[PDB]
DNA sequence: GTCCGCCCGTTGTTTCTGTT
DNA sequence: AACAGAAACAACGGGCGGAACTATGCCGGAC
RNA sequence: UUUGGCAUAGUUCC
C-alpha cells in the first residue's frame, strides 16, 4: 500500500514484559527527552551523515502524535502483562518496567536514564550501521561471542533459588507464628533440608533445577565420571557442551 | 580498579560530555557497559597493556580489545572467557631469553616458575576476541627471521603449534600424516582401551 | 536533503506549501515557526550509491599490526615510502576488489586509491 | 540475446540511475539548468501542480537491454494514463 | 496474489488522489475546425483527444524550419506535410505525437550538423 | 564460588505494634564432616555417603538487637582436591596413607557414593 | 501493437482450427494452414480501428458424422464476459438451432457467468477458453502422449475383455487441460498411446471422473 | 589492478574464485598424473588399485604428491576471524 | 485416617467484485 | 441496496531412522 | 521358578 511504500523502514523495540512492539521514539520520549534534536544527538553522533538522517526520518515521523513523557509512558504501559483498569497504575507499571527490566546492566538507580538513553541510542546506531552496510553482521558461532558456565556459575545460579526458597519459608513461618503474637524462634524457622536436598538432587540426577519443575530443566549437566582409562577420566573432566538440540 | 584507573587517566564520563565531542573520540566499554570516552586511544591501550603485563592493577585474566576502524575500546573482566598463553614479540625478537630458559631449567630448589615468567611480562593470556587484533607467528626462529617480507609487525608467537590438540588426540603419533576422520576415530577409541 | 530543526521547539521541520507567493516553506508541527530553504529539493534518492570509501576511511588504521604493508607506493603528499593497504571492507558491495591505501607516517593520513 | 531480453523481468530500478523531487513552479526558469532548452521548447506551444519528479536513467543499463526512452515513456503512459505529464530528453 | 492486491490498493489510492484533483466541470476544450488555408492532411480529424489544429500547424512549422535549415546547409512544404501526417497517423495521444514530432526535428538537425540531406 | 558467590548471594537477599526484622551477616564453612568426625573421600565412596560441608550464617534478630551466631542452614557438597577438601595440599605419601591415588586429578563431587562431573 | 494483436488473433484461430479438427469436425486443409500474411489479407492486417474486431471471426462448422450437429466458436469483445453476454450467445444458439459452442475469453469470466453457463448444461453446452490457453497447442508438446476418445462400444468391449468395472480404471479429471481440449464429459474413457522404453508401445486407458 | 574482467553471468568475486580454483585443480591433477605415471610394476598401491580391490588413483595422488584444496560448504575456507582465516595471516590474503 | 527448530495442509477472517 | 461467489492473508496442527549395549536416579507431603 | 515401571546419560554399528 501507498503509505507503507513511502515509509519504507521503521525502527521498533521489543521491551521485556510488554505485550507487543513499541516504536523507538516513544521509548526515548518515555525516558524524558522531548526534542528531536536531543534524540538525534543521542542516536546520530555525527550530523554530517544525510543517509543516516534519512534512514532515521521515518522513525521520527511516528512522533507526530506523542510529544510528552506522561502520554509516552501511558502508551508503553498500556500493554503490560495484566493491563490495568486505571491509568496511574499503568503509568507506574510503565516506569517500573523502564527502570527495572530494560537494560539492567547499565543501572537500576533512580538517575540511570541519562545512561540508558545513551546505550539505547548506541543500539539504534549500530542497527543503522548494519542496515547501511558499514559493519559486518555478527555470527553466533564465533567463539568470542560465547561464555562457558563452569561449576562456579552453575552452583551459584542453583543456590540463589534455594536461598530464596529458604527465605520464603522462614517468612511464612514467622508470619504464622507472629499473628498469634506469642513469641518467635529462629532455629525452628529454618529448613536446612531445602538447601541440602536441592543441591544433592540437582547434582545426583543432572536435571539442573527444582524437582517440581524438571520439565524445562536442562538435563545433561552433572554426568557420572568415566573411569575406563586415565585418558577417559581426563577427557571427561575437560569437556564442553553446546545446548543446541 | 579498572574503572578507578580509567578515571585517573583522563577519561571523560558520559554525563559530563557534550554530544558534539563524541564523533572523534573512541568509546570505552567495561564489561559491556559504556562508561565514557577517550581522545588518546593508542596511548591508553599502551598504558593498559603495560599495567596488565606488570600485574600491578589489572589482573592477567582481563582482556583489552581496540577496534581501530570502529573507534571502540572494550575491556572484559567477565567470567567464562576462554584464553590461552602466547609469547610476546616486541620488535622482531622474543622477550623470552636464554636467562629465562636457564632459570626455568633450574626450576627445582630455585622457586622460579610459570608465575615468575608471567610476572616478567614475557608471556600473556589472549582470549578469543582479543586474538582478532594480534599478529601471530607459528615458530620464532623461522618466522621472525629476515625473508621475503610477508609481515614485519608480528605481535605474538606460538609456544608450540602442537598444543592445539586435546588430551585424547595428544597420544596419536604423527597425526599430521593421518586423515582427519581417522584422528577423530582414534580420539573416540582412546577412551575405550583397557589399561 | 538534510534535516533542519525549528529554533523554538527543536523538532523536525516538514516542508509546507505557500500557495500565495509560489515559494517553499519549512514549518514544524509543534509551533508556527516558518523558514525559507536554499536546497529547493525536498528528496533525493540515488540507487547506484557507489560511495568512495576515502571519505569513510579513517587515518587511524595505519596503526593496525594485522594489515599488509608495501614500500613500492610512496605517499603523494609527504613522499613517505611505507603505506598500508587493504580492500574495500564494505558490505552491500555487489563486486569490488580494488585496493585502498593509507600513509603510515604520523599526522599525514593521506588516503588514496591508485 | 533478444529472446534473453524478452524473457527476463525488469522494472525501472534496474535501469534508473538517480531520482529526486524538486519544487519548480516556473516552466521557464527551471531550478535544474540542464533541461532548460527542451523544457522551454515543450512549454512554448500548449492546470498543473508546481512540484516535479525528476529521474535520471543509467546509460549503461539503458543501452544494455536495447531499451528506448520513447518505449519507457509509452510504458509510463500505459501504466498511469494521461493524468501524469512526461517530458524526456534523448540519448 | 500479493502483487495483485498491492496493485489494486495502489490503483484505488491513485484514483482517490486524482479524483480529489479533478474539478466538477472538466471544460471539454472546443475543437476549432481548420481554416481554408490549413495545409495539414486530415486537419479536421478528432482522433487524438486534446490535440488542436493550431498545435498541429505549430508542429508542422517546426518541421518546415528544420527542413529549411537542412536544405540551406546541403544546397520542402510537401515533405513537411508528409512527415507531420505520418507522425499524426502513428500517434494515439497528444503528448506522444508532440514527442515524435520533436524527435523528427532533432533528427533533421543531426543530419544538418553532419552535412547530410535529411 | 565458595569464596565469593555464596557470600554475595547471602548479602544481596533483602532482609525480612510490635515489629521483627532479620538480617543475615556473614557465612562460614568447616571442613567436611560426618554426623552419626571428618569423613574421607574413600569412606564416602565405600559407604554410599555424600562428601559435603555445613554452611553456617550469622542472623540478627531485632524487635521494635539480638545476635544469633553460626546458624546451620544446610550442607554444601565439596569438590575433590579443592581448597575446602581434606586432600588439599597433602603430599603423595599422605595421599597414599589415605588410600587415595596421588595421580587422581580431582575436580568432581561424591554424591551418594557415585562421582559426578559438571559439564561446561 | 497492431502486429502483436494480429499475431495473437491468428494464433488463437489456428489453435481453434486444430481443436475442431481433432474433435472430428470438418475443417479443410486451407483453413487449417493459413499464413500470417494470408490471414492479414483475408480479415484485416489492422485490428485497432480495422476489420477484425473480435467479431466476424466466429466459426460455424459441422461434424463429419452429422451436418445437423454443429458447434460455434464465439469471440467475446469484453475482457470480463457477463450474464447478459452469455444470454445473448444462448439466444443466438437457440435461433440458429446449435447445441454446442466454444467461447474464447479475453481475461476471464465472472463466477456468476460461469454458474449461468453450468446451469443450462442439458439444454446447451458451452466451454470457456482463456486467450492465453490457446496461443499454443498443448497436444503438440512432446510430454503429451496421443489421446483417443473411445466410443461406448469400444468401452463395453474393453470392459468385457478385461472383466473390469469402471471403478478399476485409472482416472482423469474433467478439468484436465487435454480433457478440456477434447471436450470430454464424465463417464467417457480416453485411450493413451505412447512409446515405451521396455516394450516399444503401451496403450493405457483413463476414465473421465 | 582492476584489470580482471568479469565473465558474463558471474560477479567479479565469482570469476576470480573460479579462476583460482581452476588453476589449483589443474595443479593438483597434474601432480596426481605425474605420481601415477611414476609408479613401478611392483608397487602395492598399484596392485590394489589396478585390480579394483580397494583404493583409487586419487588416494595414490594424495599419498604421494598433494593432498589438495580443502572446501567448506562448497566454497574455499571462509574468513572466520575479521577478514582473515587465522591469526597467522595478514588481513585480506587470497593466496593458496 | 483426612486434606492438599522448519514445512506445509485445514479453517477463519476479512475483503473484493458481479446480479437482480 | 442486498446477496452471493471467489480470493488474500493469518492462525493452527502434525510431522520429522534403524538396530543394539551399559549405567544411575526415582516412584508425594503433614498432621 | 519365578518376573517392577518411568526418566536421563554414555557407547557400538551403518
Ligand atoms: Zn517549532
Ligand atoms: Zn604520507
Amino acid at each position: 500500500g501507498a503509505k507503507k511504500s513511502a515509509i519504507g523502514q521503521r525502527i521498533v523495540a521489543t521491551l521485556p514484559y510488554i505485550k507487543q512492539e513499541v516504536p523507538i521514539i516513544i521509548v526515548f520520549r518515555a525516558l524524558g527527552f522531548v526534542s528531536d534534536r536531543d534524540i538525534l544527538e543521542h542516536i546520530i553522533y555525527d550530523f554530517e551523515d544525510p543517509e543516516m538522517m534519512e534512514m532515521v526520518k521515518p522513525s521520527l515521523d511516528e512522533a507526530f502524535v506523542i510529544q510528552e513523557q506522561n502520554v509516552a509512558l501511558n502508551f508503553i504501559g498500556s500493554r503490560g502483562a495484566k493491563p490495568g483498569v486505571t491509568k496511574e497504575k499503568r503509568i507506574k507499571y510503565a516506569k517500573e518496567v523502564l527502570q527495572k527490566e530494560m537494560l539492567p546492566h547499565v543501572g537500576v538507580s533512580d538517575f540511570c536514564e541519562t545512561k540508558k538513553a545513551y546505550f539505547l541510542g548506541y543500539m539504534v546506531h549500530r542497527l543503522l550501521l548494519a542496515a547501511l552496510g558499514r559493519r559486518e553482521l555478527d555470527d553466533r558461532d564465533h567463539y568470542g561471542n560465547k561464555r562457558l558456565d563452569l561449576a562456579g556459575p552453575l552452583l551459584a545460579f542453583l543456590f540463589r533459588g534455594m536461598f530464596k526458597n529458604l527465605l520464603k519459608e522462614v517468612r511464612i513461618y514467622a508470619q504464622k507464628f507472629i499473628d498469634r503474637g506469642k513469641d518467635f524462634n529462629l532455629e525452628l524457622a529454618i529448613k536446612t533440608r531445602i538447601i541440602s536436598d536441592g543441591l544433592k538432587y540437582s547434582l545426583a540426577t543432572g536435571n539442573w533445577g527444582d524437582q517440581k519443575k524438571a520439565h524445562q530443566a536442562r538435563a545433561g549437566v552433572s554426568q557420572v565420571l568415566n573411569r575406563l582409562t586415565f585418558a577417559s577420566t581426563l577427557s571427561h573432566l575437560r569437556r564442553l557442551n553446546s545446548p543446541i538440540g | 580498579p579498572i574503572l578507578e584507573f580509567l578515571e585517573e587517566w583522563s577519561m571523560e564520563n558520559l554525563e559530563e560530555i557534550s554530544p558534539a565531542a563524541i564523533a572523534d573520540a573512541t568509546k570505552i566499554f567495561v564489561n559491556g557497559c559504556w562508561v565514557g570516552i577517550h581522545k588518546d586511544p593508542e596511548q591508553l591501550m599502551n598504558t593498559l597493556r603495560k599495567l596488565r603485563r606488570q600485574m600491578d592493577i589489572i589482573v592477567s585474566e582481563v582482556s583489552m580489545i581496540r577496534d581501530i576502524r570502529e573507534r571502540e575500546i572494550r575491556i572484559y573482566t567477565d567470567a567464562g572467557r576462554i584464553c590461552r598463553p602466547l609469547l610476546i614479540v616486541e620488535k622482531q625478537k622474543l622477550l623470552l631469553k636464554k636467562r629465562h630458559i636457564d632459570q626455568l631449567k633450574e626450576r627445582e630448589y630455585n622457586n622460579y616458575s610459570w608465575q615468575d615468567l608471567v610476572a616478567s611480562g614475557v608471556v600473556e593470556y589472549i582470549d578469543t576476541l582479543e586474538e582478532e587484533t594480534v599478529m601471530l607467528a607459528m615458530t620464532p626462529d623461522d618466522l621472525q627471521e629476515k625473508e621475503v617480507a610477508y609481515c614485519s609487525t608480528y605481535t605474538h608467537c606460538e609456544i608450540h603449534p602442537s598444543m592445539i590438540l586435546g588430551v585424547c588426540a595428544s597420544i596419536i603419533p604423527f597425526p599430521d600424516h593421518n586423515q582427519s576422520p581417522r584422528n577423530t576415530y582414534q580420539s573416540a577409541m582412546g577412551k575405550q582401551a583397557m589399561g | 536533503v538534510g534535516i533542519r530543526f525549528c529554533q523554538e521547539c527543536n523538532n523536525m521541520l516538514y516542508p509546507k506549501e505557500d500557495k500565495e507567493n509560489r515559494i517553499l516553506l519549512y514549518a514544524c508541527r509543534n509551533c508556527d515557526y516558518q523558514q525559507e530553504a536554499d536546497n529547493s529539493c525536498i528528496y533525493v534518492n540515488k540507487i547506484t550509491h557507489e560511495v568512495d570509501e576515502l571519505t569513510q576511511i579513517i587515518a587511524d588504521v595505519s596503526q593496525d599490526p594485522t594489515l599488509p604493508r608495501t614500500e613500492d607506493h610512496p605517499c603523494q603528499k609527504c613522499g613517505h615510502k611505507e603505506a598500508v593497504f587493504f580492500q574495500s571492507h564494505s558490505a552491500r558491495a555487489e563486486d569490488a576488489m580494488r585496493l585502498y591505501y593509507v600513509c603510515t607516517a604520523p599526522h599525514c593520513g593521506h588516503r588514496w586509491t591508485e | 540475446k533478444d529472446i534473453l531480453c524478452r524473457l527476463e523481468h525488469t522494472t525501472l530500478r534496474k535501469v534508473t540511475a538517480n531520482t529526486a523531487i524538486y519544487y519548480d513552479p516556473n516552466p521557464q526558469s527551471t531550478v535544474v539548468a540542464e533541461d532548460q532548452e527542451w523544457v522551454n521548447v515543450y512549454y512554448e506551444m500548449p492546470r498543473i501542480s508546481p512540484w516535479l519528479l525528476r529521474v535520471e536513467l543509467d546509460r549503461k543499463h539503458m543501452t544494455d537491454r536495447k531499451l528506448t526512452m520513447e518505449q519507457i515513456a509509452e510504458k509510463i503512459n500505459a501504466g498511469f494514463g494521461d493524468d501524469l505529464n512526461c517530458i524526456f530528453n534523448d540519448d | 496474489g500479493r502483487d495483485e492486491a498491492h496493485k489494486r490498493e495502489w490503483n484505488l489510492f491513485y484514483q482517490k488522489q486524482m479524483q480529489l484533483r479533478k474539478g466538477k466541470d472538466p471544460k471539454i476544450e472546443e475543437f476549432v475546425p481548420p481554416d481554408e488555408n490549413c495545409p495539414l492532411k486530415e486537419a479536421s480529424s478528432r482522433r487524438i483527444p486534446r490535440l488542436t489544429v493550431k498545435a498541429r500547424e505549430h508542429c508542422l512549422r517546426l518541421l518546415e524550419e528544420a527542413l529549411s535549415s537542412n536544405r540551406q546547409s546541403t544546397r520542402l512544404r510537401a515533405k513537411a506535410v508528409e512527415l507531420e501526417h505520418e507522425t499524426f497517423r502513428n500517434a494515439k495521444v497528444a503528448n506522444l505525437y508532440k514527442a515524435s514530432v520533436l524527435k523528427k526535428v532533432a533528427d533533421i538537425h543531426r543530419a544538418s550538423k553532419d552535412g547530410q540531406p535529411y | 564460588f565458595i569464596q565469593m558467590s555464596v557470600q554475595r548471594i547471602v548479602e544481596d537477599a533483602p532482609p525480612i505494634p510490635p515489629r521483627y526484622l532479620l538480617k543475615f551477616e556473614q557465612i562460614y564453612l568447616s571442613k567436611p564432616t560426618h554426623w552419626e568426625s571428618p569423613m574421607m573421600p574413600n569412606e564416602a565412596r565405600l559407604r554410599n555417603l555424600t562428601y559435603s560441608a555445613p554452611l553456617y550464617v550469622d542472623i540478627t534478630k531485632t524487635v521494635i538487637q539480638t545476635q544469633h551466631q553460626k546458624t546451620f542452614i544446610g550442607k554444601i557438597p565439596i569438590m575433590l582436591r579443592s581448597t575446602y577438601c581434606l586432600l588439599n595440599g597433602l603430599t603423595d605419601r599422605d595421599l597414599c596413607e589415605l588410600n587415595e591415588c596421588p595421580l587422581d586429578p580431582g575436580g568432581y563431587f561424591i554424591i551418594n557414593g557415585s562421582e559426578k562431573v559438571l559439564i561446561a | 501493437d497492431d502486429e502483436e494483436e494480429t499475431y495473437r488473433l491468428w494464433k488463437i484461430r489456428k489453435t481453434i482450427m486444430q481443436l475442431c479438427h481433432d474433435r472430428g469436425y470438418l475443417v479443410t486443409q486451407d483453413g487449417l494452414d493459413q499464413t500470417l500474411e494470408e490471414f492479414k489479407a483475408q480479415f484485416g492486417g489492422k485490428p485497432s480501428e480495422g476489420r477484425p474486431r473480435r467479431t466476424d471471426l466466429t466459426v460455424l462448422v459441422a461434424h463429419n458424422d452429422d451436418p445437423t450437429d454443429q458447434m460455434f466458436v464465439f469471440f467475446p469483445e469484453e475482457p470480463k464476459v457477463g450474464i447478459k453476454t452469455i444470454k445473448v450467445y444462448c439466444q443466438r444458439m437457440q435461433e440458429e438451432n446449435i447445441t454446442r459452442a466454444l467461447i474464447v475469453v479475453q481475461q476471464g469470466m465472472t463466477p456468476s457467468a460461469k454458474q449461468s453457463l453450468v446451469d443450462m448444461a442439458p439444454k446447451y453446452i458451452l466451454e470457456q477458453f482463456l486467450q492465453q490457453e490457446l496461443l499454443i497447442n498443448i497436444t503438440e508438446h512432446e510430454l503429451v502422449p496421443e489421446h483417443v476418445v473411445m466410443t461406448k462400444e469400444e468401452v463395453t468391449e474393453l470392459l468385457a475383455r478385461y472383466k473390469l468395472r469402471e471403478n478399476q480404471l485409472p482416472r482423469i479429471q474433467a478439468g484436465d487441460p487435454v480433457a478440456r481440449y477434447f471436450g470430454i464429459k464424465r463417464g467417457q474413457v480416453v485411450k493413451i498411446i505412447r512409446p515405451s522404453e521396455t516394450a516399444g508401445r503401451y496403450i493405457t486407458y483413463r476414465l473421465v471422473q | 589492478n582492476n584489470e580482471l574482467e568479469p565473465t558474463p553471468g558471474n560477479t567479479l568475486r565469482q570469476t576470480f574464485e573460479n579462476q583460482v580454483n581452476r588453476i589449483l585443480n589443474d595443479a593438483r591433477d597434474k601432480t596426481g598424473s605425474s605420481a601415477q605415471k611414476s609408479l613401478s610394476e611392483y608397487n602395492n598401491f598399484k596392485s590394489m588399485v589396478v585390480s579394483g580391490a580397494k583404493g583409487s588413483k586419487i588416494n595414490i595422488s594424495q599419498v604421494i604428491a598433494v593432498v589438495g584444496q580443502q572446501n567448506v560448504e562448497g566454497k574455499r575456507i571462509p574468513f572466520g576471524f575479521k577478514h582473515r582465516t587465522l591469526p597467522h595471516f595478514i588481513k585480506d590474503d587470497y593466496g593458496p
